[PDB]
């Protein structure tokens, strides 16, 4: 990408990655890291918290707790 | 043609039956260990000393005054008599409950195999 | 003819109770477990033959080492009677059939 | 354990003995090889790929020869006959000399330097095309289907491919590949005429759909591609013992059915009337989509669903909770299962994916379609070669004798030892026009010299000999043309095995 | 192995030659029939171009290739196929010289093209629009018949040939699809051949005198039996278990008289009068008492009928095939204008003849039932194609290769190329034409030489199509002779001979594949 002379050693870690989005700061100076071997996704659960049925909001707010 | 089927239709019935009888008999003896666990429950529950009608001979029961509700048989070995605690019975029963459990289940596939197979022998006979 | 299944019967006969022993085999290893964990708490009788007898612990123990001799003895002997009868059964099958057909 | 000059000559003997009639096979004027069988089956074919498989291979180089022909046959499939032509030549012409003159490498090094010279010379004589003008392409595609020698049906296969290939034209690696063929998806339909065959947005799936697959006509409503993570959970969040028995049916289905509910209710939000279940498809899963009030579709190929990821143009998501139009089934979507002939055919239209139309092919029979079908498969290879390389280069001797003088002058300007490889390579070119003159029925060394005079002055710009008419010709005027790419590629491939077989001095076990 | 370049064609040229010699008379009444032992190991006689190929087990690839390609034309014509082998290798014998002189087989394959086209052009220019007169049909029929069999055998058979096609053109069918039914019949001599405008069943069932002479025939073709069985167990129901057999014993004999008296009803339903013989026709057997209960009422019931008849009978009578009997009107059971069960030898061959819209004309040949009677079973269906071709094309010319010369003349006389390159091919091309008419004469009689320089100068004199007298060996007007080349016939050999010669003329490497 760019040009060939522009090939450079970088001070840091090279990452082929998925850089985040959604209002992620695209740069954060001086940051501790969470390097996840994991995959967060969500833990599929219909009921973990707030079992109460009040609004149709709430029934899905039950499974919102994953 | 059908002569093969007619012999094949009649044969596959009995192995359903032979196996239908077997597993049906494998629940009862499995269930008595459940009940031998259960008979032990009311045993401890009443107390030592109660009159127990206990099987005596054909057409009789002998009443007897209970002692040591903790007394239980466990028959293992061939016929061998192992008298055990009220606790030891329940698990030894449950072993032989689980022991006949699989023994029940081994039959059903071979029970059902000779029916749908026989059922296939009914059609081409008539059809 | 008569000579066919005479042998296969006592074949099938000592076959199954032998296999009954295999259940009892586990039990005969478990009765070595059950009585050895009985210190004389519950009264140990041998059940050996129709007389049910006031027994002692070594009488309980030495018996089940001897009760395994059921699974030992009855199982083994039949593997003779299996083929002891089986071969003479197999032998007599083609002989008398070919005759009555011929 | 065989090696050395003998092999180095045997390599030629292996490689070269092939191309002999195979070069006569080149061009529409062609001399079919008769292949009798030890069985006695007789084969008249001008196509090496068939010829290659059927023949006893006398040498492992022939086994290697097959590879690069299969390579180009896999690479494009166009000019497969031509890849084994100049590979032997390089070897055939110089090899014995320059290894007697002692070197593998000086030729091996002179493979590349001759190579790019053509590529350099090509891009000059290869002149750009209008892909904006389908006919500026079509005429070559017409020149290509008359290379395939069906102008009857395949002239329509021209358009259908072309129109499709222009639509299946897209791709992005960040270097942005021009065409994408693995997007291009044809159909095979009895009934209708191939003139009525067309291309529509997205990937038409006839592949899993010859019958009902996703309802019939799902107009706006979505199809749901499932890469989840839908597997019905024996427990709630945990998997437990499988179901052998009634209790396992009761207890576990309690926990199972609510999870597919937890799943395919997240499906019902994206507005499918149909859900095609590639992953997580299981007795409960699709059973709940009819309970989710959406058609469910069972145990389907992801090849489609990836084609379908190019059809509605969506992605596919493994997200169990997040399942949407953008996640799966992008665009408004058009899911249409039409019976064309007797077979119900899902047409996924309203493509959200760049350009990207795929091919309706309906022939009155499968067979009447097939004649279109193969050349349309050929035209797409042709069209993309015009697309990958938008420089049309004149076919035959025009592109041939041109590079030779460069190479000679190159060799002469280099005036080393490698001159001889270029002198071999420049002369290695001349076979095909000679072969075309061999093929046409005229006297080549005349026409060769004549073609030299075409280069001595014109530089053989558009001037080769035209094997059909067997004359010095204006390939521009003739419209005889081809993309630089397949020209380059097939040639660039023909270089490679000559590099190989010259490198390889030891055949052992 | 490899037979390289010139060698590969040297194989091709040879394999054509010796077979062409066989067919120099396989053709014309002069044409000599050829027999086959090692083709099977059976005693086998045949005259025709392509069939003899297939009949033999032909190891040589050329012949092996040819049997397939001459088929497509032998599919159409059947004659000129016994001709076709000549021109092809002979053209090889032409061109191979030129490439032996040195030249490209390319330019000669090239060269043949424009010559083929002028021929195709000439084929138009030569083809004489002729009429559909049965006479005009006779001579086209018999010339193929004359080719394939004796002119006598051609003559005696020609009538029935040109007859059925009139009734199949009564259908306005441009070709011959039905009325193609041929019947070989037990006889001392193949001399006897009959034309049945309707059909012929071979059976009277098993019962004579059912009123088997039937003037008014309402045709029941019933693939179901009145014979299901007379015993306990049903026709398809078999039981080796005892209690299941006592079940079927009572109504098995009944379900017969079910279907029997359905007809007995159906008779009176159709007729009400024994006067009109009602024809029951069964693809399977029929019980004797079933026949008896039917025959006495005047019902003629036929059993063990043939599926093609069932097809034919359904179509020819406007008939019907039925899986039940019940009751139906006369017309619900299609009508044959005449039905007569005809005993020759033992077997009584039911003549069901002039069926209503007699869509299928059975052509019956009574003979020894040898391959001799099979030897005449071809020329007819062969000639059928020819008249069908003559039916196809109103344009038909003199035969005996009058076209060959007039082709070879004009096509060569002018240069269609005004080139060497094509004319070279053109030269070879129109030369292989004359092989047939000259060798026919040469086989008949006068040598290739005189007849040619006759017929050439004659055509040069004429422009009339003058062609060999195959019993003389010098030309006549084959329009007058009657030997007649259908443009449908004559055209396709130009296709084949060229198109086959194209790729086979171009081979160099040849090898065992696999």
């Amino acid at each position: 990408g760019r040009s060939q002379m522009e090939s450079m050693l970088i001070s840091g870690y090279a990452l082929n990655c998925v850089v985040g989005s959604q209002g992620m700061p695209k740069r954060i100076v001086n940051a501790k890291i969470a390097c996840l071997d994991f995959s967060l996704q969500k833990t599929k659960m219909k009921l973990g918290v707030q079992v109460v049925i009040t609004d149709p909001e709430k029934l899905d707010q039950i499974r919102q707790r994953e | 043609n059908l002569p093969q089927l007619e012999m094949l239709k009649n044969q596959l019935d009995q192995e359903v039956e032979f196996l239908s009888t077997s597993i049906a008999q494998l629940k009862v003896v499995q269930t008595k260990y459940v009940e031998a666990k259960d008979c032990l429950n009311v045993l401890n529950k009443s107390n030592e000393g109660k009159e127990l009608l206990v099987p005596l001979t054909s057409s009789m029961y002998v009443p007897g005054k209970l002692h040591d509700v903790e007394h239980v048989l466990i028959d293992v070995g061939t016929g061998y008599y192992v008298e055990k605690t009220a606790e030891d019975a329940k698990d030894f029963f449950k072993r032989k409950i689980d022991f006949l459990t699989k023994q029940m289940e081994k039959i059903q596939p071979a029970l059902q195999e000779k029916h749908a197979m026989k059922q296939a022998v009914m059609e081409m006979m008539s059809q | 003819v008569e000579k066919y299944q005479q042998l296969q019967k006592d074949l099938s006969k000592s076959m199954s109770g032998r296999q009954k022993l295999e259940a009892q085999l586990t039990e005969n290893n478990i009765v070595k477990e059950e009585l050895a964990l009985l210190d004389g708490s519950n009264v140990v009788f041998k059940l050996l033959g129709p007389v049910l007898v006031k027994q002692e612990l070594g009488e309980a123990r030495a018996t089940v080492g001897k009760r395994l001799d059921y699974i030992t003895a009855e199982i083994k002997r039949y593997e003779s009677q299996l083929r002891d009868l089986e071969r003479q059964s197999e032998q007599q099958r083609e002989t008398l059939a070919q005759l009555q057909q011929e | 354990r065989e090696s050395g000059r003998k092999v180095q000559s045997g390599n030629i003997n292996a490689a070269k003995t092939i191309a002999d009639i195979i070069r006569t096979c080149l061009g529409p004027k062609s001399m079919m090889k008769m292949l009798l069988d030890p069985m006695g089956g007789i084969v008249m074919t001008n196509d090496g790929n068939a010829i290659l498989r059927e023949i006893q291979v006398q040498h492992p180089a022939a086994k290697s020869m097959i590879e690069i022909s299969r390579t180009q046959d896999e690479e494009v499939g166009d000019g497969t006959t031509s890849v084994i032509i100049l590979a032997g030549e390089m070897l055939s012409v110089a090899e014995h000399f320059l290894e007697q003159q002692m070197h593998p490498t000086v030729v091996i090094s002179a493979y590349r330097k001759a190579l790019d010279d053509m590529i350099s010379t090509l891009k000059k004589i290869s002149i750009p095309v209008d892909i904006s003008d389908s006919d500026m392409m079509l005429n070559i595609i017409n020149s290509s289907i008359t290379t395939k020698a069906i102008s009857r049906w395949s002239s329509l296969a021209c358009n259908i491919a072309l129109d499709a290939v222009k639509m299946v034209q897209f791709e992005e690696n960040g270097r942005k590949e021009i065409d994408i063929k693995k997007y291009a998806r044809v159909e095979k339909i009895p009934g209708g005429i191939i003139e009525d065959s067309c291309v529509l947005r997205g990937v038409m799936i006839n592949k899993d759909v010859t019958h009902p697959r996703m309802r019939r006509y799902i107009k706006n409503p979505r199809i749901v591609l499932l890469d989840s993570s839908l597997e019905y959970k024996k427990g709630e969040s945990q998997t437990d013992i499988e179901i052998t028995r009634e209790e396992d049916f009761t207890r576990i289905l309690q926990m199972e059915e609510e999870y597919i509910q937890q799943l395919c209710e997240d499906i019902i939000q994206l507005k499918p009337d149909v859900v095609i279940t590639e992953k997580g498809i299981s007795d409960l899963a699709q059973h709940y989509l009819m309970r989710a009030n959406i058609t469910a579709i069972r145990r389907v190929r992801k090849t489609d669903n990836n084609r379908i990821a190019r059809a509605c143009g969506a992605r596919i998501v493994s997200r169990p909770e997040e399942l949407r139009e953008d996640d799966v089934g992008t665009g408004a979507g058009l899911l249409e299962i039409k019976k064309i002939g007797d077979e119900y055919f899902t047409f996924i239209t309203d493509c959200k994916d760049p350009k990207a139309c795929t091919i309706l092919l309906r022939g009155a029979s499968k067979e009447i379609l097939s004649e279109v079908e193969r050349n349309l498969q050929d035209a797409m290879q042709v069209c993309r070669n015009v697309l990958l390389d938008p420089q049309l280069v004149p076919g035959g001797g025009a592109s041939e004798m041109a590079v030779a003088h460069a190479l000679t002058e190159k060799s002469k300007a280099m005036t080393g030892v490698e001159q001889w490889p270029y002198r071999a390579v420049a002369q290695a070119l001349e076979v095909i026009p000679r072969t075309l003159i061999q093929n046409c029925g005229a006297s080549t060394i005349r026409l060769l010299t004549s073609l030299r005079a075409k280069h001595t002055q014109e530089n053989c710009e558009t001037w080769g000999v035209n094997g059909e008419t067997g004359t010095l010709v204006d390939m521009k005027e003739l419209g005889i043309w081809e993309p630089l790419a397949v020209k380059l590629q097939t040639y660039k491939t023909a270089v490679e095995t000559a590099v190989l077989l010259l490198r390889i001095d030891d055949i052992v076990s | 192995e490899v037979a390289r370049a010139q060698a590969a064609l040297a194989v091709n040229i040879s394999a054509a030659r010796g077979l062409q010699d066989v067919l120099r008379t396989n053709l014309g009444p002069k044409g000599t029939m050829k027999m086959l032992v090692s083709g099977a190991g059976d005693i086998k006689l045949t005259k025709d171009g392509n069939v003899l190929l297939h009949e033999m087990q032909i190891q040589h690839p050329t012949a092996s290739l040819i049997a397939k390609v001459a088929t497509a034309q032998d599919d159409i014509t059947g004659d000129g196929t016994t001709s076709n082998v000549l021109i092809i290798g002979e053209l090889l014998k032409q061109a191979d010289l030129y490439i032996s002189e040195g030249l490209h087989p390319r330019i000669i394959t090239e060269g043949f093209e424009a010559a083929k086209e002028k021929a195709l052009q000439f084929l138009e220019e030569v083809k004489v629009s002729r009429e559909m007169d049965r006479e005009t049909l006779i001579d086209v029929a018999r010339t193929s018949l004359r080719t394939k069999v004796h002119a006598e055998l051609a003559d005696v058979l020609t009538e029935a040939v040109v007859d059925s096609i009139l009734a199949i053109k009564k259908q306005d069918e441009p070709i011959d699809l039905f009325m193609i039914e041929i019947m070989e019949m037990k006889h001392k001599s193949e001399t006897d051949t009959s034309l049945i405008r309707g059909l012929v069943l071979d059976h009277g069932a098993r019962h004579p005198d059912m009123k088997k002479r039937v003037e008014d025939a309402y045709i029941l073709t019933c693939n179901v039996s009145l014979e299901y069985e007379k015993t306990e167990v049903n026709s398809g129901f078999f039981y080796k278990s005892a209690e299941e057999r006592e079940k079927l014993v009572k109504a098995e004999r009944k379900f017969i008289e079910d279907r029997v008296k359905k007809i007995i009803e159906l008779k009176r339903k159709v007729c009400g009068d024994s006067d009109k013989g009602f024809v029951v026709i069964n693809q399977k057997g029929i019980d004797p008492f079933s026949l008896d209960a039917l025959s006495k009422e005047g019902i003629v019931a036929l059993r063990r009928a043939k599926r093609r008849n069932m097809e034919r009978l359904t179509l020819a009578c406007g008939g019907v095939a039925l899986n039940s009997f019940d009751d139906l009107s006369p017309d619900c059971l299609g009508h044959a204008g005449l039905v007569y069960e005809y005993t020759l030898g033992e077997e009584k061959f039911t003549f069901i003849e002039k069926c209503n819209n007699p869509r299928s004309v059975t052509l019956l040949i009574k003979g020894p039932n040898k391959h001799t009677l099979t030897q005449i079973k071809d020329a007819v269906r062969d000639g059928l194609r020819a008249v069908k071709n003559a039916i196809d094309d109103g344009c038909v010319v003199p035969g005996a290769g009058a076209v060959e010369v007039a082709m070879a003349e004009a096509l060569i006389k002018h240069k269609p190329s005004v080139k060497g390159r094509a004319q070279l091919g053109v030269q070879a091309f129109a030369d292989a034409l004359l092989i047939i008419p000259k060798v026919l004469a040469q086989n008949s009689g006068f040598d290739l030489q005189e007849t040619l320089v006759k017929i050439q100068a004659e055509h040069s004199e004429s422009g009339q199509l003058v062609g060999v007298d195959l019993n003389t060996g010098e030309p006549m007007v084959a329009a007058e002779v009657g030997v007649w080349d259908n443009y449908c016939v004559k055209k396709q050999l130009l296709h084949s001979c060229t198109v086959i010669a194209t790729n086979i003329l171009l081979v160099d490497e040849i090898m065992r594949a696999g």
